[PDB]
RNA sequence: CGCGGGGUGGAGCAGCCCGGUAGCUCGUCGGGCUCAUAACCCGAAGGUCGUCGGUUCAAAUCCGGCCCCCGCAACCA
RNA sequence: GGUUGCGGCCAUAUCUACCAGAAAGCACCGUUUCCCGUCCGAUCAACUGUAGUUAAGCUGGUAAGAGCCUGACCGAGUAGUGUAGUGGGUGACCAUACGCGAAACUCAGGUGCUGCAAUCU
RNA sequence: AAGACAUUGUCAGGUGGGGAGUUUGGCUGGGGCGGCACAUCUGUUAAACGAUAACGCAGAUGUCCUAAGGGGGGCUCAUGGAGAACAGAAAUCUCCAGUAGAACAAAAGGGUAAAAGCCCCCUUGAUUUUGAUUUUCAGUGUGAAUACAAACCAUGAAAGUGUGGCCUAUCGAUCCUUUAGUCCCUCGGAAUUUGAGGCUAGAGGUGCCAGAAAAGUUACCACAGGGAUAACUGGCUUGUGGCAGUCAAGCGUUCAUAGCGACAUUGCUUUUUGAUUCUUCGAUGUCGGCUCUUCCUAUCAUACCGAAGCAGAAUUCGGUAAG
RNA sequence: UGAUUUCUGCCCAGUGCUCUGAAUGUCAAAGUGAAGAAAUUCAACCAAGCGCGGGUAAACGGCGGGAGUAACUAUGACUC
RNA sequence: CGAAUUUGGGUAUAGGGGCGAAAGACUAAUCGAACCAUCUAGUAGCUGGUUCCUGCCGAAGUUUCCCUCAGGAUAGCAGAAGCUCGUAUCAGUUUUAUGAGGUAAAGCGAAUGAUUAGAGGUUCCGGGGUCGAAAUGACCUUGACCUAUUCUCAAACUUUAAAUAUGUAAGAAGUCCUUGUUACUUAAUUGAACGUGGACAUUUGAAUGAAGAGCUUUUAGUGGGCCAUUUUUGGUAAGCAGAACUGGCGAUGCGGGAUGAACCGAACGUAGAGUUAAGGUGCCGGAAUACACGCUCAUCAGACACCACAAAAGGUGUUAGUU
């Protein structure tokens, strides 16, 4: 799909409660952080004799994943994000469509 | 893989009409709902949004809430062993009115003009109605309508 | 050992033993899902008339 | 090699005809459905003789063909080809499945038995009702006795149980043969190559004073 | 130890929307060849398009007791 | 009664051919300065209603008109169908009893009615 | 001799079926192979409310789209006829006819003509909040969503329309991680910062789709059961196998049925093989042969006959007939 | 593998086994430097291994099609 | 049968271990992991059993989810305890009025798809023959194509369109004047909703019935079904497999079908009398070797549904029926 890089939608800030300019980006997952409860949890669970004790997922089915835009609001740089339906092919940057070239 | 969709078997029934296709006349627009009307659903192929599902349509109800171009109707619909009161937001294309509660009210109004005439003078009324009674005596004549006799024909082939 | 996928035999009989009875009406039926603006109305309307009949019988 | 008529002779099936969801189905064994003098008339050949069937059955296609063969060669043989025009009122759209098997050792370790039991077509044939006119014979008082005896061999090869009926009408018009003799003496009846036009009450009178003249002028 | 996708003739192929009213490669010492002669080559051409009966409106390309390539059994636990 | 504007029912209103239309009520126009829009004042926009036709859009009328509506003791109580039998029949199917009840065919009639407002020998 | 190196101890990486533990889906005309009827959608089975099965039939889904979403305006499409130099069956232009026979992302069914199709202009309502409602439903959840409410916008002159795609499919729990949001609450002796944990909404995924973390073999095998279920017989059926009729186009050197007999059609048979799963899995001893008795007739021979394309002699067809 | 006799043909692509390292490869603990107020990042022929290369079949093993071609025909010494 | 010989005794090797000229062999009748005791009364959705009587009520094999398919939860069916209330807000029923349907049927000179045959006019390309050296100067065909047309059809076609089923309503929570309130709505005391005052009795607004309406809690068993008559799918068919409505069997005896889970009657406390149902009355066997009219003679008669079989074809056997 194509979706523009700027949006005019509502802003929840506090100071805007109106539509506004927001640049859109595409959310990333972040990096997993060490030091968050669950990930010590399995650190101490893994630690020892005992082997694997957590279920580790193999059966993968999905071949796409839900696009989530985060749009930057540019009035209070507030952040709203919003999912997508799924689509394989995803782009950010504009190439508007042309109805009546040849080729 | 069996399909039980929304407008699954829908076919013929949402098929909108012979020489009755297109835009809508504007009366059905120009019908008046009020909350605690009793009115007819026939939904309206042609419309799309506010269509009612397969199983109501057909179906009577009690209109229970007005809204800018949908009407709350009110239907009981058997599950199971029991009837649950479901609650559909229709419109206006979908829905129509009921000739049988016009035709009610209607008796309604002239069983109370006959009341008021009793009291008046008091006629022996008889406001209830009262079903198909045997036909009472009746003679029938016979000038010029002397009986022709009739005998069953012989088979013939008629081909 | 394939078995019987599905039938709708003595299920009317069932809801039959003890069923179909209708459900119980009332008077002043439940006001939800009714449009939120007629509600605000019809409150502040029911409020002032209840303020006139005590008025009205002191 | 093809299985008996006595499998697939009843009206057990709902239709099921040649369409874009078949796609796959054989030709008939009966493509020929007119014989003799086809291009006869109505004033040529006064006399109808009808094979009826007197049951709800399936005739095949190829029974069809077999009935026609014969009675159309009887009638030749003994009056003549220029003396009849043979119809066949039946045409085979109901095809019939199969649902093939092996005939070998190991079959059944190695053919599934009904599942999938499914069946692709190999046959035709036409579902015809009590007093369906299975076949006509137009033709003269004095090939009367012929028709009869080739209708006879037709419901030799014919199952099930079929009536000869003489019928009344003129030829293959829906027509008694008094009502068709007064509107050809009258001038309603105007024949064409094969069958004939009727002149109608209503319409354009113009054009039908342009054709049916004799009527007006006579 | 069956039945079929096809037999044109000493070796093979039908515009399969069933009106086949006259197709392609072989022999041919004909043509030319520094081996009195060898490889090589425009062309006259035999088939009603497998011995026989029914479709037979003109039509032997559809059905049949001819062997085959193949698929799934010399049949019984 | 004609006509216009807004309509309701959406062919008894549509389609083909032809004939008629006083007076009122859209017209080719004079036009392109302005508003506006196109390759093209053809469509759309705009200003004059002035020299001018019933052209004919429109309306009405006529066709053993097509179609479309309305009926029928025409088809036909027929096809089908609910209920019943220790009914018939090898069966396929069929008849009967208590009820309901078609369509196609065949004839007959018709070919817009009407609401609001304005206007017209 | 060797020497701060070997060795020994601890931790870390690799190797490690030598060994240990465990697993190695379901439906299923028995299992297995195949397939997905496992989560869904269209039409039909489906028998004119709704519901309704089979490994029923014809198909389709896990995508695609900043436009193919939203609003307004203008035009009418597929085809066919006539006409215009190259130009012809098909290039562009112009009339006429044109109820849609076109197109609308896809599969099918609906739906749409001053539009829901084509073109042009603007645009992001594919936005926020949490309620109510329909569909499968237990009236639980997921998936879509019908109508509102409170806002903020888009579009249009305006009426209105818009809470994604004209409608019916196009999808995902707990735990964990991660991101956004008055930086709001907590870190429990008092605190400032870092960090961590919470509240409300998304995403990372479970296609066995209400969601286990998972390779085989056993002819050395074991246990609990099952005739809910296969391999015998028996039972229903007879496609198929076998046998027998009817009709007669033809074959029999002119001379249809002496003897055969195409096309078709009607049956019978449980000596074939299929189909089924009814009995038997706390066992009915399973192929063949040998032996022995009896029964059937659809008669090979023997008895007596009828018919021949019976001359005689062999033969062929048929009748009574299983002694 | 299985006396004697006569031989043990080709193939190291794959899976194994084995052998020194060219080093934009991968590269753990412990170590070394940035930053921070302190728990919270890179650099190291990084060690071995893996990967990249070389050997090895009396290691496990494997060891192919079609077509045209000769003076009856047939086959194909020959060729693609 | 002079040896890789046979053998006593003493020794060593001990259970995931030993030993094995290799058979998964042997290891105290135990070996594809000995024996002993304990953990251990191991677990078992799987078999088997589950002990007194009577009375009353009395099922289900179906919905959804589940590595779910021999099992559970859930809803449904059933019991018990009751609670608020006196001829009740009711009904597996009909009538009247008013909706919805696209199945049976029907139709194809109505749309789509299929399909037989002409005839008429064919000149916008196609084939050969005769006028035979000139184009739209002629005819027969394919038919770039209209009918008076004509024969058949459709589960995934349809204008039309039943029967049976199916949604509502038949009033007091109703019908008519005061608009009283409103922050909703209207140009507007205009509407919307709710309501105060007043009028309506033994026809308070169809029939029939009601065996007391209504309501709550809690829990058992069940979650293998099968069989008629109709509708109906796959299959040649099946005492086959799969659906719909209803009724049955399961769970149920009784009279009849000789015999039989389902068929026909009819359902059940203990007795008596009478009458019947279905079925029967020659004898078995209770009841007419009744009455009346015909038909049939079989050197395989026929004899009472489910049902325990028979067909096409043929016969001046015999009987009865247009010309």
């Amino acid at each position: 799909v194509n979706v523009p890089k700027t949006r005019k939608t509502y802003c929840k800030g506090k100071t805007c409660r109106k539509h506004t300019q927001h640049k859109v980006t595409q959310y990333k997952a972040g990096k997993a952080s060490l030091f968050a409860q669950g990930k010590r949890r399995y650190d101490r669970k893994q630690s020892g004799f005992g082997g694997q004790t957590k279920p580790v997922f193999h059966k993968k089915a999905k071949t796409t994943k839900k696009v989530v835009l985060r749009l930057e609001c540019v009035k209070c740089k507030t952040r709203a994000q919003l999912t997508l339906k799924r689509c394989k092919h995803f782009e950010l940057g504009g190439e508007k469509k042309q109805k009546g070239q040849a080729l | 893989g069996k399909s039980h969709g929304y407008r699954s078997r829908t076919r013929y029934m949402f098929q909108r009409d012979f020489r009755k296709h297109g835009a809508v006349h504007l009366s059905t627009y120009l019908k008046v709902y009020k909350v605690g009307d009793i009115v007819d659903i026939k939904a309206n192929g042609s419309i799309q949004k506010g269509m009612p599902h397969k199983f109501y349509q057909g179906k009577t109800g009690v209109v229970y809430n007005v809204t800018k171009s949908s009407v709350g109707v009110i239907i009981n619909k058997m599950v199971g062993n029991r009837y649950l009161e479901k609650r559909l937001n229709l419109r206006v294309e979908h829905i129509k009115h009921s000739k049988c509660r016009q035709e009610f009210l209607e008796r309604v109004k002239a069983n109370a003009a006959k009341r008021a005439e009793a009291k008046a003078q008091g006629v022996a009324v008889q406001l209830k109605r009262q079903p198909a009674q045997p036909r009472e005596s009746r003679i029938v004549s016979t000038e010029g309508n002397v009986p022709q006799t009739l005998a069953p024909v012989p088979y013939e082939t008629f081909i | 050992a394939k078995s019987k996928n599905h039938t709708a035999h003595n299920q009317t009989r069932k809801a039959h033993r003890n069923g179909i009875k209708k459900p119980k009406t009332y008077k002043y039926p439940s006001l939800k899902g009714v449009d939120p603006k007629f509600r605000r109305n019809h409150k502040h309307a029911l409020h002032g008339t209840a303020k006139a009949l005590a008025a009205a019988k002191k | 090699a093809r299985r008996p008529a006595r499998c697939y002779r009843y009206q057990k099936n709902k239709p099921y005809p040649k369409s874009r969801y078949n796609r796959a189905v054989p030709d008939s064994k009966i493509r020929i459905y007119d014989l003799g003098k086809k291009k006869a008339t109505v004033d040529e050949f006064p006399l109808c003789v009808h094979l009826v069937s007197n049951e709800l059955e399936q005739l095949s296609s190829e029974a069809l063909e077999a009935a026609r063969i014969c009675a159309n060669k009887y009638m030749t043989t003994v009056s003549g080809r220029d003396a009849f025009h043979l119809r066949v009122r039946v045409h085979p759209f109901h095809v019939l499945r199969i649902n093939k098997m092996l005939s070998c050792a190991g079959a059944d370790r190695l053919q599934q038995g009904m599942r999938g039991a499914w069946g692709k077509p190999h046959g035709l044939a036409a579902r015809v009702d009590i007093g369906q006119i299975i076949f006509s014979v137009r033709t003269k008082d004095s090939n009367k006795d012929v028709v009869v005896e080739g209708l006879r061999r037709a419901r030799y090869k014919f199952p099930g149980q079929q009536k000869i009926i003489l019928s009344k009408k003129w030829g293959f018009t829906n027509l008694d043969r008094p009502e068709y003799l007064k509107k050809r003496e009258a001038g309603e009846v105007k024949d064409d190559g094969a069958f004939v036009k009727f002149l109608s009450k209503k319409g354009s009178l113009e054009n039908n004073i342009r054709e049916f003249p004799e009527y007006f002028a006579a």
